[PDB]
């Protein structure tokens, strides 16, 4: 009695996926995730200077540029021998940082939120699915329906204009967005004066405002409407972070910590246990049993037999990891917003101090998306300060010179999930540059050995009581915000 | 009255000229959606999704045939019989699956487009995926047509990304031009097909550290007071209007910030490369 559902294009997720699930008895029984488009920036990489690399890297991905950008900086300044000074760390946090807030704001708003809100009957927010369970449908006392949709979509609406000032804020010491200039081995391009300072601060107080007055307010609503979303697309319960946004100029303190979290314990993350298999990936390795990405190896297959997707499958101690808010505020495990614990007791009769205290209830389609606002909410905290933290006039940038011979790694969290760029450098070149993305430990495929990534094994025992009209699957597949351009490179 | 019907596609893009136009002012992005564009499809903001969002697509593209812009973002890798790029599955009658690749889509929603618009300098000239190292055989949107042998009036928008303003401008006036051809002419475009209103200008000869370049006054480092000549600056190489238009409603800019790239020319990367060694 299975039927199989194909879903591609996957919409409102970055780039090109297609989701296949089968469907028996009500509830997703198998499930493939495949990306079906490659660039192999590790390829067009190679023989540049390698300074090139951080403007290069960024056309992964013009959602999470600053990510990347920050990525291969940092393992630029590894191999070139350089120290960031105090004023240039805080600098580039601050311009990533801006972009955390637009991601995630896009992310729930323009990618996620058409799964739960009604829009306008024009294009693109129509056609829909027919019985698409939104809020107009789930809360069955009309003029309160119709209130928290309209309350829903004028957030939407709202957000649009928020996502845009987030980007005037990167802008101010980046340059511009999509695509910074201000990150460079050695620090940061331009020291922040106290006019462009203020002039962030006073974007950025508009943006937080939003997220706690609008933003927490509504995802613990739609929360407390759709409680079964808390019970479905759970997957391996694994998750690893890397540490991001050093605190403090020797990267030993960050604001959301490195570790993994596997099987039910914690321990600290060892970047040596990394590797990625391609038995199911259209790649070629040179040797058996998975590569760790200082030896990596791109060498695209699409005829390769039994292959499904472009994406590699990155494994920790051959274990599936997921990524993002949900991995970083589990393992961090931070204090909740004060919306956050008020409306857990008001809306659910929940008393939650700690991220942690959500249980079971984390490791979910809504669990997701509560980590990616608290997240939001703990990184405007964290840019409020660094606000304060900012020296006018203090240098910011660092000389350097290309050295013959080096290697680095920049070790970040991408808004979406761990982020590391490889760099390998000889005769002054790029001679092997290696990517491992957010959204590739979450939507690989399986590993040789057939383990399902974390989205394919999440999807398993989704409800799908209408196969016409399969909201959860996509509902599960957007809680990952996933970023297919990253995933693939 | 009426609103331009809008199928935007991507090919092998990055998703960053969609998101600078969702940065758009004077109008913005609400009203852009609202009230200039109809956006029949984009693949990561429509409510829609895989066999539903492709046959909604394909009815706009028959009910609006010859009345639609096609907008591309991203390259058309051709290498491996396009599947570098699968953008969709098509669901016969009789329920066997069929990938479309990039190429195929294009070569079928081209010849239905009352034009065509490459967003972006990947679609417009090939870009980073093009670069030298890929393997995909990538191509822009004016080698593809030249490749097919499809004549469809065609307008390059570039940059890395585009600023909103470009895009928005040029599709502005597209639309003008089709309600009323004599009152509003196409704008007029260069010998790489980018409008002139926007890529008419040479950076350099409008930057405003021209007076620091003619002193001799270079920056030693990023951090220093001069012209950006010495750190990279490809301005002098480079037409476009950011010297005056300016980056985020006004914010910053390349030049100011650090180094123009030269992101908007038909050989960016590979020509404006190393970024950070004097031209
Ligand atoms: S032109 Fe640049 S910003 Fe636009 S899709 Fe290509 S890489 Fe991305
Ligand atoms: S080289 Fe660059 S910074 Fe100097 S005057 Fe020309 S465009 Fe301006
Ligand atoms: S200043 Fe140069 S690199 Fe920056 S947007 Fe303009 S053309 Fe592109
Ligand atoms: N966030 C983000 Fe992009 C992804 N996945 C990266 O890295
Ligand atoms: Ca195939
Ligand atoms: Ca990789
Ligand atoms: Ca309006
Ligand atoms: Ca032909
Ligand atoms: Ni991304
Ligand atoms: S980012």
């Amino acid at each position: 009695g299975k039927v199989k559902i194909s879903i591609d294009p996957l919409t409102r997720v970055e780039g090109h996926l297609k989701i296949e699930v089968e469907v028996k008895d009500g509830k997703v029984v198998d499930a493939k995730c495949s990306g079906g488009m490659f660039r192999g920036f590790e390829q067009i990489l190679r023989g540049r200077d390698p300074r090139d690399s951080s403007q290069i890297v960024q056309r992964i991905c013009g959602v999470c540029p600053t990510a990347h950008c920050t990525a291969s900086v940092m393992a630029q300044d590894d191999a070139f021998g350089v120290k960031v000074t105090t004023n240039g760390r805080i600098t580039r946090n601050l311009i990533f940082g801006a972009n955390y807030l637009q991601s995630h704001i896009l992310h729930f708003y323009h990618l996620a939120a058409l799964d739960y809100v009604k829009g306008p009957d024009v294009s693109p927010f129509v056609p829909r699915y027919a019985n698409a369970d939104l809020l107009t449908d789930r809360i069955k006392d009309g003029a309160k329906a119709d209130a928290t949709n309209t309350y829903g979509l004028n957030q939407y609406l709202k957000a649009l204009e928020i996502r845009r000032i987030c980007h005037e804020m990167v802008a101010m010491f980046g340059g511009r967005m999509p695509h910074v200039q201000g990150m460079v081995v050695g620090g940061a391009t331009e020291i922040p004066t106290a006019d462009k300072v203020a002039e962030y601060a006073a974007r950025f107080k508009e943006v937080q405002k939003f997220v706690i007055e609008e933003y927490l307010p509504l995802i613990y609503t739609l929360g407390s409407v759709y409680t079964d979303l808390f019970e479905t697309g759970i997957g391996w319960k694994n998750v690893i972070a890397f540490g991001v946004f050093p605190e403090d100029d020797d990267y030993k303190t960050f604001l959301l910590k490195p570790g993994v979290y596997i099987d039910g314990k914690d321990e600290e993350f060892d970047s040596k246990l990394v590797k990625e298999y391609v038995g199911h990936s259209f790649f070629d390795h040179s040797a058996p049993g998975g590569l760790h990405y200082s030896v990596g190896e791109t060498n695209p297959n699409p005829d390769k037999p039994g292959a499904y997707s472009f994406v590699k499958a990155p494994r920790y101690k051959d274990k599936p990891c997921e990524v993002g808010p949900l991995a970083r505020m589990w393992v961090q495990n931070p204090e909740l917003s004060p919306v956050g614990q008020k409306l857990l007791k008001e809306l659910y009769g929940i008393e939650a101090k700690n991220f942690r205290d959500l249980g079971d209830k984390a490791f979910s389609i809504m669990g997701r998306h509560v980590a990616r606002a608290e997240e939001t909410w703990l990184t405007a905290v964290a840019v409020e300060k660094w606000l304060k933290q900012v020296q006018p006039g203090a240098e910011t940038y660092v000389k350097s010179e290309i050295p013959d011979a080096a290697e680095g790694t920049g070790f970040t969290e991408a808004p979406r999930g761990a982020l590391l760029h490889y760099l390998k450098i000889k005769d002054k070149k790029i001679e092997n540059y290696q990517i491992v993305s957010a959204t590739l430990w979450n939507a690989n495929p399986r590993d040789d050995m057939g383990q399902r990534g974390p989205i394919e094994e999440a999807l398993i025992g989704v409800p799908v009581p209408d196969i016409k009209n399969p909201v959860n699957v996509g509902r599960l597949v957007r809680s990952y915000d996933p970023x297919l351009g990253c995933a693939v490179h | 009255a009426k609103k331009a019907p809008v199928i935007w596609v991507q090919g092998q893009g990055c998703t960053g000229c969609s998101v600078s136009l969702l940065n758009a002012v004077h109008p913005r992005i609400k009203e852009i959606l609202l009230d200039v564009i109809s956006l029949e499809f984009h693949p990561t903001v429509m409510a829609s999704e895989g066999e539903m969002a492709l046959a909604h697509m394909y009815e706009i593209a028959e009910k609006f045939n010859g009345n639609f812009f096609l907008l591309v973002e991203g390259a058309i890798p051709t290498a491996k019989e396009g599947r570098y790029c699968i953008v969709g599955e098509t669901l016969d009658a009789k329920g066997h699956h069929h990938e479309v690749t990039m190429m195929e889509l294009i070569r079928d929603l081209a010849p239905k487009s009352l034009a065509t618009v490459a967003v972006g300098t990947c679609s417009a000239y090939g870009g980073i995926p093009a670069a030298e190292g890929n393997v995909t055989g990538s191509k822009s949107v004016r080698d593809f047509f030249a490749d097919e042998k499809i004549e469809k009036l065609l307008v390059n928008v570039p940059g890395c990304p585009p600023h909103p303003d470009w895009m928005v401008g040029t599709l502005v006036a597209a639309w003008s031009h089709v309600l009323n051809p004599t009152e509003h002419p196409l704008p007029e475009l260069d010998d790489d097909g980018r409008p002139l209103l926007f890529f008419g200008d040479n950076i350099h000869e409008n930057c405003p550290y021209l007076d620091k370049y003619d002193n001799s006054e270079f920056a030693e480092t990023f951090t220093k007071p001069g012209c950006k000549a010495e750190l990279g600056c490809k301005g002098p190489s480079t037409y476009a209007d950011c010297a005056k238009r300016r980056w985020n409603n006004g914010i910053n800019w390349c030049v100011e910030n650090a180094v123009c790239i030269g992101c908007v020319e038909p050989d960016f990367p590979d020509g404006k490369s190393p970024f950070y060694v004097a031209e």
